[PDB]
């Protein structure tokens, strides 16, 4: 690695907002190489929202943005921006800045995470899966915890801090209706582990700096 | 505008050529993985990206462009964008998403069912959950019934990406509801249709019982 | 440099 591009600037933000990203770039002259912002809301395509020549000052903003967003750049820090103001819901997507490359861009920032809501930062509520006690003996069971009510993204979890990680599946977080994120993390492992091993979840929620550990446990 | 990536299913090995769908001056191709920045492969429709390897090619026909894999390999199978530079708004344009993913043997989900914790319960909502663990492919169907009354509008799906082992998919389903509510029925269900299972299996439970 | 010039040509003629 020798051309890097290292964003920052992301976070949370409310409906009508101002956001202002950061792309730092080294191994290159960001007055030798036109700039983009480029965006991708959770599970969707890459959208591009904005084009800058540094040297010569040309600018260009997809109609999606236009009159909202500004790009700029200041060629003694070598560092592209992307001002955003009057922020909607549908702005939330993880933006990445790239550097023209012919018919092309060749390399992308690593992305920062932009979310627009009214919600405010909340620790999730944790609460256990319980494996079936028709199970029994054998052969396989599942058991898991669910994550519910918390935001902004990212939420971790591990199970008996991190000791156990076959058969673990920690499903992708669903935005409900509340604004809150909710998602489950589930494990199979034998039914006759049910009764001789303990389960635990160990749920980390940075943004709120909340941490939970969770004992599954039989109906019985 | 924008939207979910579409699919296509193909074995290892597999020979994979992408069209990308106001003609267009350039072509650009990129892929991604998950959690990952895009990656350029070809430039200027046909320019193969340096470190790209060279079953990777591009090329123009007419008016369409194309991207071909001549022999996939596992670490292939990610989502692959076309990008259309054109002298005209919008002047830069990435394609919708095609997520290629590996086609396996079909594999019958694994069911299991949870009802909502006495925790929960005294916060005044109940949620119901149902596993469908380790399938292909991933169409399944969940159909939840409370009380032999099928439900709708009162569950959210969650789908993990294809596993990386055994390339399989799991899928949750969270039926929500009130406190009030869920003690208003016994039986709670979640029956399952899928390509391997030669009829619909049902997991439930009995509420007071589990 | 010549890298950056197509693209640059490009979207510095648009008119619409």
């Amino acid at each position: 690695s020798e051309v890097q591009l290292v964003e920052s600037g992301g976070g949370l933000v409310q409906p009508g907002g101002s956001l202002r990203l950061s792309c730092a770039a080294s191994g290159f002259n960001v007055s030798s190489y036109s700039i983009h912002w480029v965006r991708q809301a959770p599970g969707k395509g890459l959208e591009w929202v904005a084009y800058i020549s540094s040297s010569s000052g040309y600018t260009y903003y997809a109609d999606s943005v236009k009159g909202r967003f500004t790009i700029s750049a200041d060629t003694s820090k070598n560092t592209a921006y992307l001002q955003m103001n009057s922020l909607r819901a549908e702005d939330t997507a993880v933006y990445y800045c790239a550097r023209t490359w012919y018919y092309g861009f060749d390399y992308w920032g690593q992305g920062t995470l932009v979310t627009v809501s009214s919600a405010s930062t909340k620790g999730p509520s944790v609460f256990p899966l319980a494996p079936s006690s028709k199970s029994t003996s054998g052969g396989t069971a599942a058991l898991g915890c669910l994550v519910k009510d918390y935001f902004p993204e990212p939420v971790t979890v591990s199970w008996n801090s991190g000791a156990l990680t076959s058969g673990v599946h920690t499903f992708p977080a669903v935005l409900q209706s509340s604004g809150l994120y909710s998602l489950s993390s589930v494990v199979t492992v034998p039914s006759s582990s049910l009764g001789t091993q303990t389960y635990i979840c160990n749920v980390n929620h940075k943004p709120s700096n909340t941490k939970v550990d969770k004992k599954v446990e039989p109906k019985s | 505008m924008t939207q979910s990536p579409s699919s296509l299913s193909a074995s290892v090995g597999d020979r994979v050529t992408i069209t990308c769908r106001s003609v267009s001056s350039a072509v650009a191709w990129y892929q991604q993985k998950p959690g990952k920045a895009p990656k350029l492969l070809i430039y200027s429709a046909s320019s193969l990206y340096s470190g790209v390897p060279s079953r990777f090619s591009g090329s123009r026909s007419g008016t369409d462009f194309t991207l071909t894999i001549s022999s996939l390999q596992p670490e292939d199978f990610a989502t692959y964008y076309c990008q259309q530079f054109k002298r005209q708004k919008e002047p830069i344009t990435f394609g919708q998403g095609t997520k290629v993913e590996i086609k396996r043997t079909v594999a019958a989900p694994s069911v299991f069912i949870f009802p909502p914790s006495d925790s929960q319960l005294k916060s005044g909502t109940a949620s119901v959950v149902c596993l469908l663990n380790n399938f292909y492919p991933r169409e399944a169907k969940v159909q939840w019934k409370v009380d032999n009354a099928l439900q709708s509008g009162n569950s959210q799906e969650s789908v993990t990406e294809q596993d990386s082992k055994d390339s399989t998919y799991s899928l949750s389903s969270t039926l929500t509801l009130s406190k009030a509510d869920y003690e208003k029925h016994k039986v709670y269900a979640c029956e399952v249709t899928h390509q391997g299972l030669s009829s619909p299996v049902t997991k439930s439970f009995n509420r007071g019982e589990c | 440099g010549s890298a950056t010039r197509e693209l640059d040509e490009l979207m510095a003629s648009l008119s619409d």
